[PDB]
RNA sequence: UCCGUAACUUCGGGAUAAGGAUUGGCUCUAAGGGCUGGGUCGGUCGCGGCCGGCGCCUAGCAGCCGACUUAGAACUGGUGCG
RNA sequence: UACCUGGUUGAUCCUGCCAGUAGCAUAUGCUUGUCUCAAAGAUUAAGCCAUGCAUGUCUAAGUACGCACGGCUACAGUGAAACUGCGAAUGGCUCAUUAAAUCAGUUAUGGUUCCUUUGGUCGCUCGCACUUGGAUAACUGUGGUAAUUCUAGAGCUAAUACAUGCCGACGGGCGCUGACCCCCUUCGCGGGGGGGAUGCGUGCAUUUAUCAGUGGUGACUCUAGAUAACCUCGGGCCGAUCGCACGCCCUGGCGGCGACGACCCAUUCGAACGUCUGCCCUAUCAACUUUCGAUGGUAGUCGCCGUGCCUACCAUGGUGACCACGGGUGACGGGGAAUCAGGGUUCGAUUCCGGAGAGGGAGCCUGAGAAACGGCUACCACAUCCAAGGAAGGCAGCAGGCGCGCAAAUUACCCACUCCCGACCCGGGGAGGUAGUGACGAAAAAUAACAAUACAGGACCUGUAAUUGGAAUGAGUCCACUUUAAAUCCUUUAACGAGGAUCCAUUGGAGGGCAAGUCUGGUGCCAGCAGCCGCGGUAAUUCCAGCUCCAAUAGCGUAUAUUAAAGUUGCUGCAGUUAAAAAGCUCGUAGUUGGAUCUUUUUACUUUGAAAAAAUUAGAGUGUUCAAAGCAGGCCCGCCUGGAUACCGCAGCUAGGAAUAAUGGAAUAG
RNA sequence: ACGGACCAGAGCGAAAGCAUUUGCCAAGAAUGUUUUCAUUAAUCAAGAACGAAAGUCGGAGGUUCGAAGACGAUCAGAUACCG
RNA sequence: UCCAAACUAAUUU
């Protein structure tokens, strides 16, 4: 079938080569997962060795890394904004390993105010406005101290989206994990965008 | 091939098995176990063509499956199981315990030790990693692993193992002026003194030992195996003690010998 | 439009040789330009300037504006489409 | 053994080829007593194939309610079949394909997979069990079909099949959360120190982000640790299994050894894809590659992984007279083989290593491993049964047959040896072994020896005889042992077995090369011979015959490939005034080659060390009766002893040497 | 058109080739040198310039000679020698 | 410096 030899490529001085045995079965490739965003539909594969690679076709939910932080959660994926490598791949919301996605911030937001008692995108009560002892309230006070989001960052969490990054391989390991965009990495890829509109 | 080889030819076999060439087609192709398949000794050309105790192959089974052998306190009842260097077969019904180490022409010995000298054995060190939770693993020449090793055993150096027990009793550090035999090449067999261990970087190392008679020669650090501390063997070597002799010298030895 | 083109020859030609593929609609995507502003501190009075400390766009940004054309892709039809 | 001889002329010296000469390996011709080894449908047709066989497998230890047998109350013990497991990817055959490809040496995987075996690990996880569920085969019973190793319907019944799933460990600990208590200050604000309920999480493997810097490496984005999490229903692990012996504690409760299985880490056998260097002929093949990937960059997809492997977006590269590209090959590569003074030349289908393909191509299932063909699925080619509806095929496996041809063996016996596979000490093996056919070839070796005469000689010795004499043996016949799986042959030993010892030696020759006749008869440029020069037209040293003789001999001619001869391909080592031949002349880039000079930086070179598959070759040891061989053997309860060493272009690695040969340092001193 | 004798085993040129006088143009060997540079060299596939005679294509010119052609001889013939 | 061509298949040293 697909085969992934080196053999059927013409040589480095440009002579054509002759095969010398027919195609082997370690050379075989498979189709493309091409992973799209919806209900879970994940296939396995029996590769070699007897082990087996989860391919996966249809994804919704995700595990993503707020980075600085260490904050990881499991939240669910929007829609696909970038790709480098093929533009007509966004469109048809593919997903694949560094493709920028648009994820939903609220595992973000609460755990943000449970960690500093502090609103991140506001214009119920008793996670911010409660009432603590006194050393616990200390405690509160200096992690205050270091509290401020980037502002490029903080407008990401009003529209309830973050912009995102995949980070593994959807159709090897069957899963969409990856980190949120933030710094330089961030407003490199929103004037891309931007672009684009 | 589509898949692994079984069968092994007859010229193909190694050399140090001195097979015949009119017996048959094939050797016994060794099974897979602790030693390599050019570096072992299979059980059945061990019983049959050096003890003469079977006549044929069906012969050598009929000993095995009785139980009668014995190899590292344990019983083996394959007939090609390999069997290799520093190696106990225990037989234990006549009582004879032997071990395997080279003789200075590069074959397996003939070789008795005494009955308190086959509890133990050596092993050079191959391979030191640590495992989950931190807990250090040591891998011999043998495939055998040993968990919580000694801090200061490090690689290619030789522990001496109790076997029945599977522990570590004493180690021998790779230094200068150490006893050490040769286990691979043109040396094979061969016994002397670490001279200089000569160090090149990505590629081989390479270690002098001198003879214990002024003879000096080089090998691969993948080929040396440390048998003694300083000067005194802790085992018992077989008759030659492992020097080379040339072959004027091997000639009158004969010939002072009619 | 994209390929592919022999004999022969006065080397110019033969030649649209011959031979083959493609063509609609719809939804997008790229690529191809032009005009403006790059002025760091009022040093400081005839909310604008008068002469100069005060600064580094210098791998160019930012605003607005503008035609037409080429290539690629998805969908779609009773295989229809110069 | 570093070798030449005949042929141009009236004669000579030459250049020069033709012809001899010697192996080697294919065919063939004539002949052939013994015996030991041994090639053998490769060459043309990788042409087509009737019939048979070549792959299956059970332990005390997965599942027996087949009376199929069988001993004395769940199950004695054998046990056909069937499920399950495992192998069937090895072996064997052939050489079509294939020219930096295969392959070889060398290195790498710090860029990957790995059934099995061996060794680790297997209460590390805080969260019906004294045993869970359903199904199916064998069997029984109804069938269908012209047909096959086709299968349908219905009733049973199992598990280490298939599912499902708990207790125990298990007291907690550790992180976060923090109600709350508590202590020391403080005019107070404030500040400081412990305890702590209730909730959330917790182990390996997986996936991603982040932090820190237990062991390792020349070198890690290695290993290990810390943290936040995630963990695929087409689903990671965390034993609902089996046998031996069975004890021990107070019905209960514990315990010895095994088998089988496991995610994972090593290991073993490897595998795959890379590094460097190496290949025959051809220029009447000089430019090739590239929006149909050609070279590179970025991001991905795919894959076991590195990679234009593939896609997108870019860049315009990449290779070539140091022979690319294209074509050819009576090309599988190598170890090797024949010849050989030194160099070489030619061969290698062929038993070992590696590759490839199973009529042509293509696609796949299963599995650790296959793009498998004694597995499926197509289409092409061919071909087989048929009731015309359909069904089945793959000898370049062992035999055998047809065809093709100059050209190649028995449809034999056996698992006894060698080994392989399986659940296995028991089964299986056209692998392999043993016989047959065997003038492919190689080793050994009969076809007479003696004595007396008759004679001849020689300086008491020897020769010649269709004279004579009994002495010796095998060939052959043939009991028996031995041999071996059973045989056969050889070896051994009885019985016979020689006078023309009729128990009969051929094949080529006799002018010269070139060993050996001017013999006799026939033929008369005829028939014929003759490798070459030649012979034969009426006295043929050459034809056809007889006689003799020579050569090598159980072998010897002949054809053809090829090596030496051939210093007639010339590196060693040829020629080029007139014999074959130096371009009309000069320039000129590659290429090749380059003066002297110094102590009297990188390489090349030289030496050494490693690491290099055996077989073959060289060669050591050893009385196969000798020898070719073989790795054996030898010495009086056993003992002793061998199974050597060398060589292995080049490339790569290592340490000495520093002549020769390149090359490099300070001149705008930077 | 041609440059005799002088004109040679003499010269020059890479070879082909080169001869009346004089002028102009550029070249070059050898010698001389106690100048200069300091290996810049030798031979050369590919490539390049030159290359008698005859022949070819354009112009000009055509005295001599003269392929082809036409005759006269010679000859067995003579589409040759000689005119 | 007048012309001047040819030479068994029938072989034996
Ligand atoms: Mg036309
Ligand atoms: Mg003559
Ligand atoms: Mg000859
Ligand atoms: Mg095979
Ligand atoms: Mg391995
Ligand atoms: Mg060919
Ligand atoms: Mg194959
Ligand atoms: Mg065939
Ligand atoms: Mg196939
Ligand atoms: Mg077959
Ligand atoms: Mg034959
Ligand atoms: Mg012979
Ligand atoms: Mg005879
Ligand atoms: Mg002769
Ligand atoms: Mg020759
Ligand atoms: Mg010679
Ligand atoms: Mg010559
Ligand atoms: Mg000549
Ligand atoms: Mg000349
Ligand atoms: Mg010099
Ligand atoms: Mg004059
Ligand atoms: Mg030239
Ligand atoms: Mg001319
Ligand atoms: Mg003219
Ligand atoms: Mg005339």
């Amino acid at each position: 079938g697909i085969s992934r030899d080196n053999w059927h490529k013409r040589r480095k001085t440009g002579g054509k080569r002759k095969p010398y045995h027919k195609k082997r079965k370690y050379e075989l490739g498979r189709p493309a997962a091409n992973t799209k965003i919806g209900p879970r539909r994940i296939h396995t594969v029996r590769v070699r060795g007897g082990n087996k690679k989860y391919r996966a076709l249809r994804l919704d939910v995700g595990n993503f890394s707020w980075g600085s932080e260490c904050c990881t959660r499991k939240t669910r994926i929007i829609d696909v904004v970038y790709n480098a490598s093929n533009n007509e791949l966004v469109r048809t919301k593919t997903l694949v390993k560094n493709c920028i996605v648009l994820i939903d911030s609220t595992p973000y937001r609460q755990w943000y105010e449970s960690h500093y008692a502090l609103p991140l995108g506001r214009k119920e009560e008793e996670i911010l406005n409660k009432k603590r002892s006194k050393k616990i309230q200390k405690k509160y006070d200096e992690r205050k101290k270091n509290a401020k989001i980037s502002s490029l960052l903080e407008e990401q969490f009003q529209q309830g989206k973050l912009l995102a990054c995949i980070a593994s391989r959807p159709g090897q390991c069957g899963r969409a994990d990856g980190y949120v965009l933030e710094g330089k990495e961030l407003e490199f890829y929103l004037r891309k965008i931007k672009a684009r509109k | 091939a589509r898949g692994p080889k079984k069968h092994l030819k007859r010229v193909a076999a190694p050399k140090h098995w001195m097979l015949d060439k009119l017996t048959g087609v094939f050797a016994p192709r060794p099974s897979t176990g602790p030693h390599k398949l050019r570096e072992c000794l299979p059980l059945i050309i061990f019983l049959r063509n050096r003890l003469k105790y079977a006549l044929t192959g069906d012969e050598v089974k009929k000993i095995c499956m009785q139980r009668f052998i014995k190899i590292d306190g344990k019983v083996r009842t394959d007939i090609t199981y390999p069997a290799g260097f520093m190696d106990v077969i225990s037989i234990d019904k006549t009582g004879e315990n032997f071990r395997l180490i080279y003789d200075t022409k590069g074959r397996f010995a003939v070789h008795r030790i005494t009955p308190e000298e086959a509890k133990y054995k050596l092993c050079k060190v191959r391979k030191i990693f640590v495992g989950t939770k931190g807990i250090p693993h040591l891998v011999t020449h043998d495939a055998r692993t040993i968990r919580y090793p000694d801090p200061l055993i490090k690689v290619n150096d030789t522990i001496q193992i109790d076997l029945e027990t599977g522990k570590i009793t004493d180690f021998i550090k790779f230094d200068t002026g150490n006893l050490c035999m040769v286990t691979g090449g043109a040396n094979l067999g061969r016994i002397g003194v670490i001279t200089n261990r000569e160090r090149h970087p990505g590629s081989f190392d390479v270690v002098h030992v001198k003879d214990a008679n002024g003879n000096s020669f080089a090998t691969r650090l993948s080929n040396i195996f440390v048998i003694g501390k300083g000067n005194k063997p802790w085992i018992s070597l077989p008759r030659g003690k492992g020097i080379r002799l040339t072959i004027a010298e091997e000639r009158d030895k004969r010939l002072a010998a009619k």
